[PDB]
């Protein structure tokens, strides 16, 4: 055969893979956490968007910390041999390195470790994408007027916000990040490599959104998403 | 607009 | 004029910009930190590599924590109006979010805050690249056999290793990450967008390197770099 | 400045350039040539398509052989210094190397020679595109079931059909070639290089069209356009 | 499976295909045609270049008009089912639409008709490339100081010169066109689509070559190759 | 369909 | 340089 | 090989 190159992940397996969407809206009163109005818009938008990309979407709502772990554990024990990749979207409250279950926090590392190259052999060498809409702290951006592989390899963390910062969600239109992500995926999934699509998402969130609040502390704030890539190849959602 |  | 698009950073300013390389090899005995053998190879490799990309390279050796801060402060106060971008490479010991001066640690955030969009107006809207060869923890990867913008926007953190992990350096050939980075830049700087070049670096480090030690604890370990992007546009080192 | 490359034509001049569309529908009875029903649809489609690409469109209808030559001569004597390119579309009857004026044939070479690099200095080094919807013979394709530069450089001849073959035109929808060309331009002018857009046009004409006639001699015939390029650089209709 | 696109020819068949190189240097005295000094350099350059692209190269020297036809006929009757494409290079004297056998002229159409989509079913839908180094006339370029498919579809004629023009060959370095073609293939076959590679060839021939002769009539002349494409998809020599 |  |  |  002619000359071959291996710069992009093989995405022509029989199935694109699973897209797990965890949507936490209602939290146990004892946690003292507010409901996340608008998150359902995000969940439906993501379901439709990934359905169009040919992913097997599974939506889960209001899962406890224990349920999140067991779900991730069970999913990682499935046979992904015939799947090209894996996607997990987390919509909830959070802080740096933490996602919140309805009854308490969950370490992100605990969730992702189940998919390590040595713990999920059917996903070894395949892109594992974690999309996270949740706060990573309490900082506010005031803006300015213009043959072995690593077990941590092949992971991509698409964070809605910069390390240490709050993440914004509109109770009517949904989160800034998820709204933008779905829009960019719908428009460029057939045209651009994933990192370039995410860069477009960064630009959209950074330029088209600004908070409005009667509280001066939270008014006129900006946001920049954060792409954290440990991928080893280019990722295209199309093939052939 | 609200925070997560 | 015809139809125009703005998907990539303007890199045709009179100057590509400054490339600050901080090379810390010798540390004050009282810190109890070992010398970083092989780091000079990294520093020379980087100097040559960025010189070829037309960057104004400034190499600094063995700087104290105080000197690092003052250098960064002074550089951020320069007039970068005629420069397309800014690059800073840090070679030293470190831990999560920390880089080590010869006499003590320095918060990475303190270094980067000087270049925030609201604190360095001549760099607002321009890519600010921080390249970091230093540990981010003590974890070892055993591997597995195969009109306003955010002040944090336009930053790119190219970490040599995954969050929480050690970073490997060979006393003879230089660090795995820097060796690979320079090689990929030399070969694709004229051909590929920066995120794609970094992805090639991830693949090179992940597949071509494995530690060798008489100490079982540190033997046969792997590494995966981590690209942390808050960029809002595609970055090409060439223009026209 | 950083590294620069010159693989594509400069298309960021103040003006994209002129788009001359010669639409010959009615011919002098003495020529014994039929009217070209459907050509007006082509002319309007082209006018709109190139208007969207920011070209200064000039439509001319039913021009004699003498008028075609004088028009081309005058256009070539204009100052194109501020224009990025030149486009000329010819819609008429024809044969190999010939286009028909309303009162007689005109050598294509006579028309294009006015734009030679040495005869139109303000267009030297700029793409000169001739788009030709006309027959190049009488053959029918039965198909099968599936520092100096050359004066002839920088010309691109986009022929609707293969050398020696008839070209098909639908009296209701317009010519197969022009219909396809406009559609592909509308969809990819912002995305693909011109040769790739034309290749898409070839595929569209080749697969989506087949003649229907009560005359067995002209029934179930196919067509393949012919791209004849003497261009020296890539041509993108967008810039920046 | 995920979303698929079909914009480029399938080039991952077991074999890239045959590359027939017809090198006519010596001609029968009675034809009154001179020997083509330097053509052997072209033939060897092409053999090596296509060998590197993984083509099954067959070189034939000094073939009569009758031998050229029989060779083409026999090749077209071979089973190309397992081959991705077909390439034929003709090096000889010629004129418009004609290539010269050692004892007389041969119509190019006669040679190519054997490969029509309806006459060579194992090549239907596959790129058929004819590379022609031969004159297409006597004109000299003085330059200027700076479900069915068509049977003619999927053919690509890469002519060394513009229609009606002489083609230049250096008795020491080989022909301008072939020299440039091989150089561009060696450098971009792994990087660029074929039409873009050919465009680079056009630029190389147009800018880097100029004739030197003691005969004023043939001195300081230029040349521009001519790409004649009836291809329906993008052609990349690499795959995967 | 007609020819030109 | 010669012609073909 | 050593660590940083």
């Amino acid at each position: 055969s002619g000359i071959s190159l291996d710069n992009s992940y093989k995405m022509d397996y029989p199935e694109m893979g699973l897209c797990i969407i965890i949507n936490n809206k209602n939290f146990h009163k004892s946690t003292g956490m507010t409901s996340r109005s608008g998150t359902d818009v995000d969940a439906a938008n993501l379901r439709e968007t990934f359905r169009n990309l040919k992913y097997e979407v599974r939506n889960k709502n209001d899962l406890t910390r224990e349920e999140i772990v067991e779900l991730m554990r069970d999913v990682s024990k499935e046979d992904h041999s015939k799947r090209s990749s894996f996607v997990c979207v987390l919509l909830s409250h959070g802080e740096e390195g933490i996602i919140f279950g309805t009854n308490g926090p969950v370490d992100l590392k605990k969730i992702t470790n189940f998919f390590r190259g040595d713990r999920c052999r059917s996903l070894t060498g395949k892109p594992k994408l974690f999309i996270i809409q949740a706060c990573r702290g309490t900082e506010l951006d005031c803006g300015i007027e213009t043959h072995k592989i690593p077990v941590e390899a092949d992971f991509l963390y698409a964070y809605s916000t910069a390390p240490g910062y709050y993440s914004w969600r509109n109770s009517k239109d949904g989160s800034w990040f998820i709204q933008s992500l779905c829009a960019m995926l719908k428009q460029y999934a057939d045209k651009l490599e994933f990192m370039h699509i995410l860069t477009r998402v960064n630009r959209k969130v950074a330029t088209e959104f600004e908070s409005f609040s009667f509280d001066a502390t939270f008014h006129a704030k900006k946001q920049i998403p954060c792409i954290e890539s440990m991928l080893t190849k280019e990722l295209y959602f199309y093939h052939a | 607009d609200e925070v997560d």
